[PDB]
């Protein structure tokens, strides 16, 4: 039921700041040229990037390559993940290694600081299916949510 | 067994290429008549350039059956032009004189729309 | 109609209009639906 | 007098002459030609309005495009229109000529004869009844009765 | 059972040969064809005095479209889109949403009168007698745009032809 | 914002280009081609017309349904001008007349009307304004046509400072009165040319080139408040261009000189016609006026248009004047080298 | 009912009207905008509620086979009136 | 008998079955499958090499005398290797019967023209080439019959778009009718009508 938010508050034209500091519509030529000028002037640490929660892999790689060609590596995300240790070098360190369908094979599940009912509703539903059919023992470390 | 296929006219590319050249000669000799008969405003040089462009589009084909069909269709196209079954509008549909040049580069296609 | 008049209803035209094509009163088509996708309106104040 | 009076009356004379002697060249293309032949039939007898049954292109005043106009036929319909002496009018009869009709989404059909020639009157139906076509012709006479060729020339 | 149309042997007696010679020389059977057209000259013509006289029609006639109302003035259409599914020419375009009072009503109802084949399937499909083809056949326009009807035009036709549309439906619904 | 219509589609007839154009004088030669190009790409075109609606019928098939809208307007009525530009984003002015009538003179059509359109357009908030003048617009010109052109050109630039002004040479095409003018003189025996047509240099331009310049000027943001000069690629002597026309038309060529004072006398005679005069005193002055060179003004190369040689497009214009079908070639006309 | 926006253009029963700076308004210059002045949402509100003495009532829109399919409307709730899904006529139970 | 069910003619079903075996025995070299439908129509499925033999046998044999070619058409089934299916409908006036003969081809394999057997196949095969692109060998005069001159493609193929790739228009600049890429002011709306519940169990296919 969130698709109707794809019909409000949409960005439909490129916009740049005018002499009064407000955003006015412009063309793709003017907006991109104004961005390339600043990008060329700066280099290295002076260029950074942050990725949001709905960005696709195609856009992530393209932005990283563009920022690499000015010798920038500050390609950041909004969702923290500890880099101490192996960091984001081994995929097993930041994946659901058992897989969603693997919960049906588990016999003890330990939940640490997470409300999967709202973060991953269809992952919580899979836990209840094992709880209901496989008599799965579930333990939680965190606030006592239903 | 599997690659055994009944041919149309040619048994190998050498035989097929013979028909292609014969068709090319027939088209080359015909362009002056088409320009005069249809009162086209193009020149004979433009017409013969168009014939060459059409032939060079299908220069990567290596299947004799596919080439025979291309020649069979080409012969039909020549027949419609020689006998004036076509009209001045049909002949001038190879040149696209009314379609504005479509962009070819990424930036030009990026501005107009979403089609790649 | 004099012998068997039509049923009266409040929404029926009381005045009949002949064919209006070619006159200033002619029908002009248009889309009867509202705008589907609303666009974001930038703030009316500076930021820096 | 005023000058505008003489020109106003001369317009009526030539408007009356042109609408009282409409000679149509009928492009019978599909079923709509049958309903066009029933307007020439005794019941409606278009000949009694001054509208002859058929005329050759060089002496025709209005072209009635009656039936589906395919891509193959489109070049030939324009050629006949170009060779009609002026003033020339075009009546689009039926859905097929009006906008494509039943065959609107076909690969071989012109989606409306107004893509090839200007149209003065559109007669709707599939087919329009012979009386609905006669209403279009009579509606073309009134359009010609509103012409102001000389009044406009007088004010140039 | 069959019959022959042109299997005859003309008689060859002098009486018959002279009859055919008289026909060949005296043009007898051609003058007989002049007597058939002379008779028509003295008959009453079948022409009617249009527009003062009109050709007869029936209650089933399929003409210009119209959207109808209930006696209260509420629109009959409840945006079910059956007419849009059955339309063989795809001449109907419908968009709907809940109305301010919650009812199921259309926001777009267009008939492209240049795609329409005036077939009547839309009024057969309609379960509430909302969309009908009225008795008007005299709505030719001067432009192609005047024949792209929207909901306002169709509701104006209904309020314009209800007196006559209601009577025709009353005279034919028992056959439906 | 209430503009930037966001073009959609693939640039075709049923596409949307985002141009809402009011074309004044769209029922003439140049306007016929401007509307066609605007409607080809899917533009909303408003066509104010003064003539009979029958004389705009050739424009209807140029756009999709609802894309070409026709209105009545009067040159001296500001309200009619207001109705036809209050919704447009660009206004194009093609009003003009090669002769003077009893009601409109060169002051009316080339000064007052263009100024009225420019003034009303400014009040209505029209972003772009294209105005057509002549390449030979000069206040010290013998032709009253070209004098009023200069006066009006200056008055538009002040009323509408951001306006784009195009200055084309004689435009040649199927419906032109330039090549068709040097073909109907056969009706009068030989071809009279002042000084035998040796002291005049012409640089004609093709109609489609002028049309693509105007369209590119609408989409080009650099054309605001800029003056252009649309000229052909080659320069010709009036004698060797008129000779070419007859050569292409395959008509006999019998040129003979005629003094300037006598050529105006016959032009004075043809002006009595209450219909389109065959020739006039002003027409004779412009036919023999040498085309100015303005190297300091952008041409068709700055708008991305390549000028079409008169040789390529002369046959199509002059085919109808030939008397035989499938006759059976002519040599290119002599051209004045640059520098 | 029929109302006019702050530009002189009438508003349809679907709520449609061109904005002040919409170029599409040029189609009505020298012509008119077709609007039906018989808004059905208003007219159906003029119909008095029918007072019936049973829990369940049926509506066919009036006219038998000339109306709409026969539906049955529950009237148990005493806080609202049972409305017909087809024609909009409202029904109420007799005080119980 | 049920008033609403089409009655069954078992006598004619037995005759057509017997003649199907008759043809399957006399021409084993080509006949691949014979079948009779519940509404009593006989189909002979042949290898494409057997067009001239099988058709000549049915036309000339004394127990066939199928002297009229009622129709000749093609069906495009893209999921088969040989997508095209050539169908011959023949009528016998001596025995007051009808037979259908089916063969197959693909885009590049030609099929021998049957003009020698039935002269009616001349135009019927020009229409198959024009609408489906099947080539017929030794056809006296093969060329487009229905489509526009210079028209590119084969409209009746299953992968050809309904509205085609080009549309015609008159352009006032070039003073002629032109062809441009197709754009539709209203796209042909596509309806998914098939019900997700099986309707005819008798025709169910093994999984
Ligand atoms: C060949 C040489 C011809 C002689 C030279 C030309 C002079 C011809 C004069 C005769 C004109 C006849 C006009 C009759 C009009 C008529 O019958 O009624 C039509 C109409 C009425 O008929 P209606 O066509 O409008 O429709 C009536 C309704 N129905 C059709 C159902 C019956 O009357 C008009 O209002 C039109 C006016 C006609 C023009 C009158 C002004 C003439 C001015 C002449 C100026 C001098 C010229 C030199
Ligand atoms: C033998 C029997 C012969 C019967 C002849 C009867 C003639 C009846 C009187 C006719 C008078 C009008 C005829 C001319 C009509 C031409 C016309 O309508 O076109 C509009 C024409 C053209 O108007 P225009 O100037 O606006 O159009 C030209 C430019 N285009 C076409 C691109 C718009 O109007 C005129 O030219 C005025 C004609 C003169 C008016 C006075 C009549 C004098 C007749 C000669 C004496
Ligand atoms: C003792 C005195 C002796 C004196 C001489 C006696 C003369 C005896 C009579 C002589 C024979 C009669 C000759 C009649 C003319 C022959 C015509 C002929 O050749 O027919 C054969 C021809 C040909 O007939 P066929 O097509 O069957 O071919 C005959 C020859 N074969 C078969 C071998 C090919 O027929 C026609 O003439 C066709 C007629 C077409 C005309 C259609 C219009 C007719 C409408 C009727 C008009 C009436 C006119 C009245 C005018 C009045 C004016 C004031
Ligand atoms: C007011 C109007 C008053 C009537 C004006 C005269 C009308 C004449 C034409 C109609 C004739 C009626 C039809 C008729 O009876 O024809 C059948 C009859 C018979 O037609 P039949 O050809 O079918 O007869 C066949 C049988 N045999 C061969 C035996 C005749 O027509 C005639 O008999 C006409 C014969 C005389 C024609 C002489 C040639 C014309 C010479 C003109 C003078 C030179
Ligand atoms: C006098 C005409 C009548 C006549 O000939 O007498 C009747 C008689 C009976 O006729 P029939 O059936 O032929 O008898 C013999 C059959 N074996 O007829 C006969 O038996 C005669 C047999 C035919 C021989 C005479 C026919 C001569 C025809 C020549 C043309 C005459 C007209 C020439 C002038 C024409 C001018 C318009
Ligand atoms: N053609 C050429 O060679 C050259 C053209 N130009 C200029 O380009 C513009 C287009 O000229 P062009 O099309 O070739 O020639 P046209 O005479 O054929 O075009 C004239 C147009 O302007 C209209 N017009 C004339 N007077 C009036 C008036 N009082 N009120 C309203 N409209 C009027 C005409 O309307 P209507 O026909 O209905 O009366 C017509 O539509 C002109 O300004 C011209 O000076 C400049 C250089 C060369
Ligand atoms: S509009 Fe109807 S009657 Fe006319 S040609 Fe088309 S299908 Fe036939
Ligand atoms: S009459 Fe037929 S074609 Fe016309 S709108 Fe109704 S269903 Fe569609
Ligand atoms: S007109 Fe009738 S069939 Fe069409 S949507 Fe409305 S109620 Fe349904
Ligand atoms: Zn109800």
């Amino acid at each position: 039921f969130a698709y109707d938010g794809l019909k409000r508050q949409r960005l439909t034209e490129p916009m740049v700041r005018n002499e009064k500091g407000l955003l006015t519509h412009t063309t793709w030529e003017d907006a991109l040229s104004r961005v390339a000028g600043m990008l060329q002037s700066f280099q290295g640490n002076d260029v950074a990037a942050i990725a949001g929660g709905l960005v696709d892999a195609e856009a992530l790689i393209a932005l990283k390559d563009l920022l690499n060609r000015v010798d920038s590596d500050t390609l950041c995300t909004e969702e923290v993940f500890p880099t101490a240790g192996a960091g984001t070098d081994l995929r097993s360190n930041y994946l659901l290694n058992t897989t969603i369908a693997g919960v049906e094979e588990a016999d003890v599940v330990l939940l640490v600081g997470t409300n999967p009912r709202f973060e991953a509703p269809l992952f919580n539903a899979r836990i209840r299916k094992s709880w209901l059919h496989n008599d799965l023992k579930v333990a939680l470390i965190g606030s006592p949510v239903d | 067994a599997s690659t055994s296929v009944k041919p149309i006219f040619s048994r190998d590319m050498n035989e097929a290429k013979r028909r292609v050249r014969e068709l090319y000669r027939a088209w080359y000799r015909e362009v002056p008549n088409t320009v005069h008969l249809f009162q086209l405003d193009i020149s004979v040089k433009q017409g013969r350039d168009k014939v060459r462009e059409m032939f060079k589009k299908n220069a990567h084909i290596t299947d004799p059956r596919v080439v025979d069909l291309l020649v069979i269709k080409g012969k039909m196209e020549l027949e419609e032009t020689i006998k004036v079954w076509k009209q001045r509008t049909h002949v001038m549909r190879f040149f696209h004189e009314t379609e504005a040049p479509r962009p070819k580069d990424f930036l030009s296609k990026f501005y107009v729309g979403h089609d790649p | 109609p004099t012998v068997k008049p039509p049923t009266a209803r409040k929404f029926i035209w009381t005045n009949h209009k002949f064919n209006l094509s070619g006159t200033p009163q002619q029908y002009v088509p248009y889309s009867t639906t509202r705008k589907k996708i609303q666009e974001w309106v930038p703030p009316s104040t500076p930021y820096k | 007098s005023r000058g505008e009076y003489v020109v106003a009356k001369l317009d009526d004379l030539i408007n009356w002459a042109r609408r009282s002697s409409l000679w149509p060249m009928t492009f019978g293309l599909a079923c709509c030609a049958v309903e066009m032949m029933h307007m020439a039939a005794p019941r409606y007898d278009m000949d009694r309005f001054g509208v002859v049954f058929r005329a050759s292109p060089r002496q025709s005043d209005v072209m009635i495009v009656a039936g589906t106009l395919t891509n193959k036929m489109a070049p030939a319909l324009r050629k006949v229109y170009d060779q009609m002496p002026e003033p020339r009018y075009v009546v689009s009869m039926g859905s097929c000529a009006n906008g494509g009709g039943y065959y609107h989404y076909s690969y071989s059909v012109v989606r409306g004869c107004d893509r090839i020639v200007p149209v003065d009157i559109y007669v709707p139906g599939c087919p329009p009844t012979a009386e609905a076509l006669l209403y279009g012709i009579l509606q073309l006479q009134k359009k010609i009765k509103r012409e102001k060729r000389l009044r406009i020339w007088y004010r140039r | 059972t069959y019959k022959y149309v042109n299997l005859r042997e003309p008689s060859m007696d002098m009486k018959s040969v002279t009859d055919r010679a008289a026909q060949t020389l005296l043009w007898t059977e051609l003058i007989r064809g002049l007597g058939m057209t002379l008779s028509y000259l003295f008959r009453e013509p079948a022409t009617i005095n249009y527009p003062f006289e009109k050709g007869p029609l029936s209650p089933r006639f399929r003409g210009e479209h119209a959207l109808r109302r209930y006696p209260s003035g509420e629109e009959r259409c409840i945006a079910c889109k059956l007419c849009e599914a059955v339309c063989p020419a795809q001449a109907i375009t419908i968009e709907a949403e809940p109305r301010a009072d919650g009812s199921r009503r259309t926001t777009r109802y267009d008939i492209d009168m240049t795609k329409c084949i005036y077939c009547g399937f839309c009024q057969e499909a309609c379960p509430v007698d909302a969309i009908v083809e009225g008795p008007n056949f005299e709505f030719s326009t001067e432009t192609h745009e005047e024949l792209l009807y929207n909901k306002e035009k169709l509701l104006n036709n209904g309020d314009k032809w209800e007196a006559e549309i209601a009577a025709n439906i009353q005279a034919d619904y028992l056959y439906r | 914002l209430h503009h930037a219509v966001i073009p959609h589609g693939k640039g075709g007839r049923s596409s949307v280009s985002g141009i809402v154009a009011t074309v004044f004088g769209a029922t003439g030669f140049l306007g016929r081609y401007v509307v066609n190009h605007l409607g080809r790409m899917g533009s909303q075109v408003i066509v104010p017309h003064r003539c009979e609606p029958y004389d705009t019928m050739h424009l209807r098939p140029m756009g999709d349904l609802g894309q070409i809208i026709f209105m009545d307007w009067n040159g001296r009525d500001k309200d009619s001008i207001r109705r036809a530009v209050e919704h447009s984003s660009v206004v194009i002015n093609l009003v003009g007349r090669e002769w003077e009538t009893q009601n409109f003179d060169f002051e009316d059509v080339f000064v007052k009307i263009p100024q009225a359109i420019a003034q009303v357009s400014k009040e209505a908030g029209v972003e772009k304004f294209i105005h057509i003048s002549h390449l030979n617009a000069d206040i010290k010109s013998s032709s009253k046509y070209l004098r009023s052109k200069a006066v009006g050109e200056k008055e538009v630039r002040e009323t509408f400072p951001e306006a784009t002004i195009i200055k084309p040479a004689e435009i040649f095409g199927r419906e032109d009165r330039f090549l068709n003018y040097f073909a109907n003189i056969r009706w009068f025996g030989g071809v009279p040319l002042i000084s035998l047509g040796k002291k005049t240099v012409k640089q004609p331009v093709y109609i489609v080139d002028v049309t693509k310049g105007i369209i590119n000027a609408i989409k080009d943001p650099d054309a605001r408040g800029k003056t252009f000069a649309f000229v052909g690629p080659s320069r010709y002597l009036l004698f060797d261009l008129v000779q070419y026309v007859f050569a292409v038309a395959h008509r006999p060529f019998l040129p003979y000189p005629l003094p300037h004072f006598a050529y105006r006398w016959i032009g004075r005679l043809f002006e009595i016609s209450p219909f389109e005069p065959w020739t006039t005193r002003d027409k004779v002055e412009r036919i023999h006026t040498t085309d100015k060179i303005l190297p300091h003004l952008p041409g068709l190369e700055d708008l991305g248009v390549e000028a079409t040689p008169l040789e390529l497009k002369a046959i199509e214009v002059l085919r109808r004047h030939r008397t035989y079908r499938w006759l059976s070639d002519v040599q290119p006309a002599k051209t004045i080298p640059t520098s | 009912g029929v109302r006019t926006s702050p530009t002189g253009e009438k508003v349809t029963h679907t709520g449609q009207v061109y904005d002040d700076g919409d170029y599409r308004k040029v189609r009505f210059v020298g012509r008119q905008k077709e609007v039906n002045e018989n808004f059905a949402i208003d007219l159906i509100a003029e119909q008095p509620v029918s007072q019936v003495g049973s829990r369940v009532i049926s509506c066919d829109g009036g006219g038998g086979a000339l109306g709409h399919p026969r539906v049955y409307i529950n009237l148990d709730k005493e806080t609202k009136t049972g409305t017909c899904g087809y024609c909009g006529l409202q029904f109420r139970q007799q005080h119980h | 008998t049920r008033p609403t069910v089409r009655p069954r003619n078992d006598v004619a079903h037995k005759q057509l079955s017997a003649f199907g075996e008759y043809v399957a025995e006399i021409l084993p070299k080509y006949v691949q499958q014979v079948q009779v439908s519940c509404f009593n129509e006989l189909e002979i499925c042949i290898h494409p090499d057997g067009v001239i033999p099988v058709l000549t046998f049915l036309r000339d044999h004394s127990n066939a005398q199928f002297k009229s070619l009622a129709d000749l058409t093609a069906v495009d089934i893209p999921t088969r290797q040989n997508r095209f299916e050539i169908v011959y409908n023949l009528l016998s006036l001596r025995f007051n019967s009808r037979i259908r003969v089916k063969t197959y081809t693909d885009e590049l394999t030609p099929i021998e023209s049957s003009v020698p057997v039935y002269k009616a196949a001349n135009w019927y095969e020009r229409e198959i080439w024009d609408m489906f692109g099947v080539f017929f060998a030794n056809h006296p005069d093969l060329r487009r019959i229905l489509t526009d001159y210079g028209f590119e493609g084969h409209p009746f193929r299953k992968d050809f778009p309904l509205s085609g790739y080009v549309e015609l228009r008159y352009d006032d600049e070039v003073k002629r009718v032109v062809a441009e890429p197709v754009e539709l002011a209203q796209e042909f709306r596509k309806f998914d009508l098939n019900s997700p519940w099986e309707a005819f169990p008798a025709y169910r296919q093994p999984p």
